[PDB]
């Protein structure tokens, strides 16, 4: 790694000037020790006041780990950085990664610190270790190598990455290998006993061809990812309220499915009746319920992924640690639906549960489509902005907006 | 000649595509010219400026100002044009420390660092752009042309580059003297410590010795500040701190400028004076722009101002931070969306106080506001102290548990415990999850003509009860809320209500206890009186019994 690839920003765009948010003393102390070591290793250098850019930074702890890790919010720099075209202009996402029965996620971000960064672009990676109570100026650094979390780091190390994996690819041709940012997604159809041992064969490859967090390995099983089709109740006695909610759910599904009819079920509601009164099903109503039930078995038609459009993810809080979600690009055309429950570590903390939910949905979006979705979060902005960094454990950060009006379709994804 | 190490220069560039300034020198009188010549001759001896030839094409105008305190002229080089063309810098003084976050430092010494204030070298490639011309006597001679060699007082990058350079100079001393506190303020260095008075001046002489490595003679500032320090609007005593005296004027003609300075003083005083409110006072400047317009004082504003004068009658003081003790924050509700809080470590002795006003919305509840206040205090505490405080909140543990487990949004407040300080935050109504057996079932609906603004609203029930009310100057959304209000008004203690209004559902499912809409407030008052209320939603115009009957009754 001698020469540096010339990179720049988008035409008519300046560097990132993002405010560093406050940090607790424990996280500041951790960032100081981490950056002191990175400075000795030449990875970062101090900068002067002639550098007006800034990118936020904070400290996290990955899943099942004790030592801190520096995480840099390169979201603004990434969207202002030029689009990268190598000798190949682009790789289509491997559709087989989501089809394998086991996918292990390996952090390979440590391999980036061996490739220098273009000296003209280093000023744009400026970040500040904040001080407490403005008592001292912030310790200002910039990067000298490829930084973790920058979109250009895998788009530059990709030439070197193809050669490190070339020996392992030839030995196992039925293994799908995909890279997103600092992570490496390795999928196969072999058993976990043969998978875990084979995964460690790649760990020593980075040790020989070139890490602290290389030991950890997050295991996924995309073959056992659940889908949430629309289901209708099966009862023997229906109250007025049961039928009202049923017709409501069917009317909502009629936007997604063609041919949903509620006429015969609406006939059962004969004027003003008590909500708790049992209404017997007629033959015309039972056949209408049966026809709608067969319609809901088939998937939605005209549902396609568009690489040019954004992926949108909405989340609903269902109570008792249960969260539902849908991924789409056009309304009422879900590409993926799911439900989460029994969130680890948070049974009295709503925000930690939502934070883990966002990370899991993002991971699924990377495995399936190779990019992250824009989240619509059921939480007030001030509460989420105060606490999400306390529970974050991924090396990437998606975008998000805030929903301030209660959705009515919540009771229908339940 | 004792060798002194040089101060590293900061590389400076103009903005991309722009050139240096080329402003014409204004005509100056014969006495101003002679003054500037003598001034610039002194500065040239000190190496601060240097004469230049005619090839330099840049120029900024220079002026001569005279003061009344001392009968002397002063040089002023207008760098407004150069600053517009100078790059942006990383300003390292955006914020100031809050006194409540400072630890007690027994001994403090003030040092004069003005010897370095006008001695930081400027980037050699940038001095071209700082050129200025002294006009000559009677314009019969080419004017004297100078350019700066050091940071010019007034240039865009002078504050940032100076503070950066001083910080780099001081860095090794502070690192090897952790028991020493240093704060930069213009041309004065404040060096404090918790050491005995003997060992303190020992390290001060060591700081003088370290600063001499760069040729910076730093004597003790003459006429050292008598306590308290008057700094950035505070009074810094060795053991206490407060804001500078806040006095409220007693006027009869109150203009909007008087209130802008009144709320400003009240906001500034609210960081130590507990219980300050500024709602009804700042409520009077909703859309005013004319700073000279007079506005009458409402009876709520006069009553609010009277409460503040009593609070500001006696001065109160705050204490300094002790890292060895816990950080505790306590909140109280004040009404009309106003909250006040105190942060302390020992009881009755506050580090600081504060307040929180509710965000401008249409519907709200106390639990949401208290939660917003908690996040504000949490963020402020991490700024000031670097940690989250323990919260004392006027809300029952059971009330909070019931709220967050049933609220549709994710929500969370950090470690907190209940403090029985009325008025307590309460849940004023809770809707049912399933329909109520034995309770009358009201099917409600409303409708209005968009052109004539005439509408109808009412209900039909399973017991035959009916009502339809004619309405004037109304909307579709308004008649939908009115229909629900009528159902609550004419029902017993328990009631099932069936509506098709997605709009009304969204309002009620937000669980407000107060609203800007008078109709919504009437609904809330009705909800509080009930024992059980189940609210059901159905799609409209779908042949649903009861819903379709009342739909035909309200559509005229
Ligand atoms: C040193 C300093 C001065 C000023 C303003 C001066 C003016 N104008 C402002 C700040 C922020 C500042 O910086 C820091 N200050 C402190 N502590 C404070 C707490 C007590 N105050 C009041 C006081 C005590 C004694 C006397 S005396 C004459 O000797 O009786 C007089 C006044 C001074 C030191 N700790 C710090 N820690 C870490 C980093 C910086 C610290
Ligand atoms: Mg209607």
């Amino acid at each position: 790694p001698i020469e540096t690839v010339p990179v720049k920003l988008k035409p008519g765009m300046d560097g990132p000037k993002v405010k560093q948010w406050p940090l607790t003393e424990e996280k500041i102390k951790a960032l100081v020790e981490i950056c002191t070591e990175m400075e000795k290793e030449g990875k970062i250098s101090k900068i002067g006041p002639e550098n007006p850019y800034n990118t936020p930074v904070f400290a996290i702890k990955k899943k099942d780990s004790t030592k801190w890790r520096k995480l840099v919010d390169f979201r603004e720099l990434n969207k202002r950085t030029q689009d990268f075209w190598e000798v190949q202009l682009g790789i289509p996402h491997p559709a087989g990664l989501k089809k394998k029965k086991s996918v292990t996620v390996l952090d390979v971000g440590d391999a980036y610190f061996s490739v220098p960064l273009d000296e003209d672009f280093r000023k744009y990676t400026a970040f500040t270790i904040p001080s407490i109570n403005n008592e001292t100026p912030g310790i200002r650094y910039q990067y000298n190598v490829l930084p973790q979390g920058w979109k250009g780091s895998p788009a530059i190390f990709q030439s070197s990455m193809t050669k490190i994996l070339e020996p392992f690819k030839k030995q196992n041709p039925d293994i799908v290998i995909y890279q997103y940012m600092d992570d490496l997604y390795v999928g196969s159809d072999l058993e976990i006993g043969q998978h875990r041992t084979k995964i460690e064969e790649l760990r020593q490859h980075l040790l020989r061809w070139g890490p602290p967090f290389l030991w950890m390995g997050y295991e996924l099983h995309p073959d056992k990812w659940t889908v949430q089709p629309i289901v209708l109740p099966e009862k023997d006695s229906w109250t007025v309220n049961d039928i009202q909610k049923l017709v409501g759910k069917l009317n909502w599904a009629s936007q997604i499915y063609p041919g949903i009819k509620v006429r015969q079920l609406s006939k059962l509601l004969r004027g003003t009746k008590a909500l708790t009164e049992v209404i017997p099903l007629t033959e015309e109503a039972e056949l209408e319920l049966a026809e709608n039930r067969e319609i809901l078995k088939e998937p939605v038609h005209g549902v396609y992924y568009d690489p040019s459009k954004d992926l949108i993810a909405e989340i609903q809080k269902q109570g008792q640690g249960q969260w539902t979600y849908q991924i789409y690009q056009e309304p009422f055309k879900n590409l993926k639906t799911g439900k989460y429950a029994r969130m680890r570590g948070a049974h009295t903390n709503d925000v930690k549960q939502l934070t883990e939910a966002v990370q899991k949905i993002t991971t699924e979006s990377i495995v399936i489509w190779g990019k992250t979705p824009k989240f619509k979060l059921p939480i007030q902005k001030e509460t989420w902005e105060t606490w999400w960094t306390e529970y974050w454990q991924a090396t990437w950060i998606p975008e998000w907006e805030f929903v301030n009006t209660p959705p009515l379709v919540k009771l229908w994804y339940q | 000649m004792v060798p002194i190490s040089p101060i590293e220069t900061v590389p400076v560039k103009l903005k991309p595509g722009m050139d240096g300034p080329k402003v014409k020198q204004w005509p100056l009188t014969e006495e101003k010219i002679k003054a500037l010549v003598e001034i610039c001759t002194e500065m040239e001896k000190e190496g601060k400026i240097s004469k230049i030839g005619p090839e330099n094409p840049y120029n900024t105008p220079v002026f001569a100002i005279k003061k009344k305190d001392s009968t002397k002229w002063r040089k002023l080089v207008d760098f407004r044009e150069l600053n517009k063309r100078t790059q942006d810098f990383w300003e390292v003084q955006l914020g100031i420390p809050h006194p409540a976050g400072l630890p007690k430092n027994k001994s403090v010494t003030i040092l004069d660092v003005g010897d370095a204030y006008f001695s930081v070298p400027l980037d050699e490639d940038f001095r071209k752009y700082t050129a200025f011309t002294i006009p000559s006597i009677n314009n019969e001679t080419p004017g004297i042309r100078y350019q700066y060699n050091v940071l010019p007082q007034g240039w865009k990058g002078s504050p940032a580059i100076f503070q950066s350079s001083m910080t780099k100079i001081l860095e090794p001393f502070a690192a090897q003297n952790p028991d020493i506190v240093i704060y930069q303020y213009m041309d004065d260095l404040y060096v404090g410590s918790d050491l005995e008075i003997g060992q303190h001046r020992t390290k001060i002489e060591e700081l003088r010795q370290h600063l001499l490595r760069w040729g910076l003679t730093t004597p003790d500032k003459k006429h050292q500040k008598e306590p308290p320090f008057l700094w950035m609007g505070y009074e810094l005593h060795p053991d206490k701190w407060t804001v500078q005296p806040i006095v409220l004027p007693e006027k009869d003609s109150w203009t909007v400028n008087d209130i802008q300075k009144l709320v400003g003083k009240l906001n500034w005083a609210s960081q130590i004076y507990p219980g300050i409110k500024v709602r009804q006072l700042s409520k009077l400047l909703r859309g005013t722009k004319a700073l000279t317009e007079v506005i009458p004082l409402t009876e709520e504003a006069e009553l609010e101002l009277a409460e503040n004068r009593e609070i500001l009658k006696e001065p109160v003081h705050g204490v300094y931070y002790d890292p060895s003790k816990d950080l505790i924050a306590e909140i109280q509700k004040q009404g009309q969306g106003q909250w006040t809080y105190q942060i302390y470590q020992e009881p009755f002795k506050n580090l600081k106080t504060g307040k929180y006003a509710r965000m401008r919305g249409a519907h709200t509840n106390d639990v949401k506001q208290l939660t917003e206040a908690v996040q504000k205090i949490t963020t402020e505490s991490i700024v000031i102290w670097g940690k989250t405080p323990k919260f004392k909140l006027p809300i029952q543990k059971e009330t909070w548990e019931t709220w967050w487990t049933e609220y549709w949004q994710a929500t969370w407040i950090p470690e907190w415990e209940f403090v029985n300080t009325p008025p307590l935050v309460k849940l004023w109504y809770q809707l049912e999850k399933e329909p109520i057996v034995g309770a009358e079932t009201f099917y409600v609906d409303g409708a209005a003509n968009r052109e004539t603004k005439l509408g109808k609203a009412g209900y039909v029930t399973n017991k035959g009860r009916q009502k339809v009310v004619p309405l004037t100057n109304t909307t579709n959304q308004k008649t939908e809320l009115q229909a629900i209000y009528l159902a609550l008004q004419d029902s017993g203690l328990e009631v099932n209500i069936v509506t098709d209004s997605q709009y009304a559902l969204g309002i009620i499912q937000a669980q407000p206890d107060k609203s800007e809409s008078e109709l919504v407030n009437q609904i809330i008052e009705q909800l509080i009186k009930k024992e059980k209320v189940y609210l059901a939603w159905v799609p409209a115009h779908k042949g649903i019994g009861g819903n379709e009957q009342v739909d035909k009754l309200v559509s005229a």
